[PDB]
């Protein structure tokens, strides 16, 4: 929704909020690092590296849900962020349990987003 | 826990200029009590399914006889939706309330326009043709803009929505009019494993509140 | 038949554990036949025995101070006026080269002076390491791996005062006593055979630290 | 829950003789943050692992930039070892936090001095040879003197230790004195039945706790 109505603005800033949702058997564990990449640098190539910046620890076996907090993005008339997910450990499951699951990611934006000079939308 | 759908506890209707000359009939346990629904299997390959309310109890007990034999209705719904899944089993199920959830056609690129059985599913409901576009050319994926609660089956297995009444007129005809839809859409599918029941169970549990009815026929 | 009263807990003591005047040394002052040296250089070190190196090694930092005690005699157990100097050399100060090396008058390496019909010499060595304890165990390079130069405490060289040989062997047994120990973070005692003085190294075939039996239901060995 | 090691919260050092003349570095959140090592796989034939500190960090963020471009350095650590083990899974893995652990070679009954890649094994740590005597001649039946947690995988799947500076001197080098190690070993064998994933993920978190850095180069 956030990436719709932000096609009908020119500029918006602000902070948004992703959310992650690990939908697996209640019987799987692992970890994976969620890393926050700010604007300035490029996507990073190992999971060691991304360790090192802005970076949450995911365990699916003690919560089904993480929030990560963008702290601040930008665009005018994009200098954006990069968000990677990395395997932390591997995927682990009792037996008689699905080896694959999937994670749903959600997109919104904190209260103090904001937009600027309305422009039609280029969906339509 | 409970969704309280766009922060509005359902209630009876202000005093109204119609409803002032006759007093609205308003019905008790006898109508406002749980309807238990036929029971959906969900299984790897469903799609979802989608019911419209009032049309899910227009032909279901005291409630069915009041919708037919009177001129207007309003009501509020409390909506639990369960399943029966083992800690073996995985899958996400988003339940969303669409109030006007206007089905919409698919035109092979001439059929343009829904027949009855997919505007009015009755107390079967009707599965999903297209859940990415929620059968009606609109995102699955913005869809958590009306009210929702998910259904992770590793977190929890039953959701519950409170709908109060939502309409630009404070009552109208509960037999051709269909105040909101309630939709059930598996988002991440249903896996398990050889030996696990392949099907797990949805049960929707219905109860009216604050249930009016006027002009008896 | 049993015991049935406490022994009490003095006993127990590091203080205690850690005491009693100990052989930490056999010097020998040859000056007959092939080996006319008529001087000899020791090593201070504590944990010249394998006995007293696993008690030392129970702690990983020690604080202490040492009494030395020199019980010396000739190859037949007499003890005539011969006349000897006991020369501490303390850590990083030259050690003598020979009978008449220059460092056996240097005034801060102190001396003893005593004759072999004299009760044995005693003197006490102070903590003297630059840390605020000795370190049986370091885990890192100076700049070979685990061997912290700070343990050093000294070298005693003895020697006859003679001009040229006197033609007698002088046995000197060494005893120390640990005194006002501390020591810092316990650790398991060692439970395989020593290989070298200075490392933890350990053959490939491993002792078990248990004796075995025949079976695990079983009480008898 | 948390092991504090030998009774005692790790602290800023005293007043210094040589620390007064030029006061220390205290580094915030930007060194004194959580590393999250590469996970080790458990599996039955594992015979366990450890870590040198602060080796293991030595080369890795802002805290392997202070300790390779400062003379002296001075830090307690809390270390979080976290398992990903299923029910189904079975075993018990001993921690321990070894003060100077002085890593023995194995001569054949000839290698009397271990290499660089066992005192200093890095960030990846290093496997042991022979648990029973920890790598360094003492039996692991007694390492239980150390700071210690168990993990049972039946119990808990986490072990927390929280070890401040231990040394003879109130600051050392960093690049060539380890502090103390860290060693996992699996007492009780990992089990598991066929068709469970045959290696328990172990994660090493490790946070430096009030870090200290003198003489900047």
């Amino acid at each position: 929704m956030v990436g719709q109505i932000c096609r009908y603005y020119t500029q918006w800033s602000g902070s948004l909020k992703v959310t992650f949702m690990f939908t697996g058997s209640f019987m799987a564990t692992g970890k994976m690092l969620i890393a926050y990449t700010p604007p300035g640098s490029a996507q990073p190539t190992t999971r060691e590296a991304a360790m090192l910046g802005t970076h949450i620890v995911w365990d699916f076996g003690l919560q089904s849900s993480v929030t990560l907090v963008i702290p601040w993005i930008s665009n005018t008339h994009y200098a954006t962020g990069i968000v990677t997910i990395w395997y932390q450990t591997n995927f682990v499951v009792p037996p008689d349990t699905p080896s694959e699951a999937n994670i749903i990611a959600l997109g919104a934006a904190q209260e103090n987003f904001t937009l600027k000079l309305c422009k039609d939308t280029d969906e339509i | 826990n409970i969704v309280l759908s766009y922060g509005e506890w359902p209630g009876y209707c202000p005093s109204t200029d119609a409803t002032a000359v006759d007093k609205p009939t308003r019905p008790d346990v006898s109508v406002n009590r749980f309807y238990t629904l036929s029971t959906k299997s969900w299984k790897t390959e469903s799609t979802g399914w989608y019911w419209k309310f009032p049309d899910v109890l227009n032909d279901t007990g005291v409630f069915g006889q009041n919708a037919q034999f009177h001129y207007l209705y309003r009501s509020g719904f409390c909506m639990h939706v369960q399943c029966n899944a083992s800690k073996f089993h995985q899958g996400a199920l988003l339940v969303v309330v669409i109030p006007e959830f206007v089905v919409a056609a698919s035109s092979p690129a001439q059929g343009l326009y829904p027949d009855f059985a997919h505007t009015n599913p009755g107390k079967e409901g009707q599965v999903f043709r297209d859940p990415y576009v929620l059968d009606a050319g609109i995102p699955l994926s913005q869809a958590l803009v009306f009210p929702h609660q998910w259904i992770n089956l590793r977190t929890n297995n039953c959701a519950t929505i409170i709908m109060p009444y939502v309409n630009a007129l404070p009552f109208d005809s509960a037999l051709n009019h269909s105040n909101f839809g309630l939709a059930v859409i598996p988002i991440s599918p249903l896996k398990y494993c050889n030996g696990a029941t392949t099907e797990v169970p949805i049960t929707l549990t219905i109860a009216p509140l604050n249930s009016e009815f006027s002009g008896l026929r | 038949r049993c015991v049935m009263n406490r022994n009490g807990v003095n006993e127990a003591s590091v203080e205690h554990f850690y005491s009693r005047a100990g052989l930490v040394g056999v010097v020998e002052v040859k000056d007959s036949g092939t080996s006319q040296d008529g001087y000899t250089v020791w090593p201070i070190d504590v944990m010249g025995f394998v006995q007293q190196r696993r008690k030392l090694e129970l702690s990983t930092y020690m604080r202490f101070d040492a009494e030395f005690t020199f019980v010396s005699n000739l190859n037949d157990s007499t003890t005539p006026g011969m006349l000897l100097q006991y020369m501490y050399v303390p850590p990083g100060a030259p050690k003598p080269d020979g009978r008449k090396s220059y460092q056996w008058q240097t005034a801060t390496n102190p001396s003893i002076f005593a004759k072999l019909s004299d009760p044995p010499p005693q003197v006490s060595v102070p903590f003297m390491s630059p840390a605020s304890a000795y370190q049986w165990f370091y885990d890192g390079y100076p700049t070979q791996y685990g061997q912290c130069p700070n343990n050093m405490m000294g070298h005693f060289a003895i020697r006859t005062v003679s001009e040229s040989t006197t033609g007698k062997n002088v046995h000197v047994r060494v005893y120390m006593r640990i005194k006002h120990v501390r020591a810092w973070v316990p650790r398991p005692f060692r439970s395989q055979a020593y290989m070298v003085k200075n490392y933890p190294t350990y053959s490939q075939t491993i002792s078990n630290t248990a004796a075995d039996r025949a079976s695990i239901t079983t009480t008898d060995y």
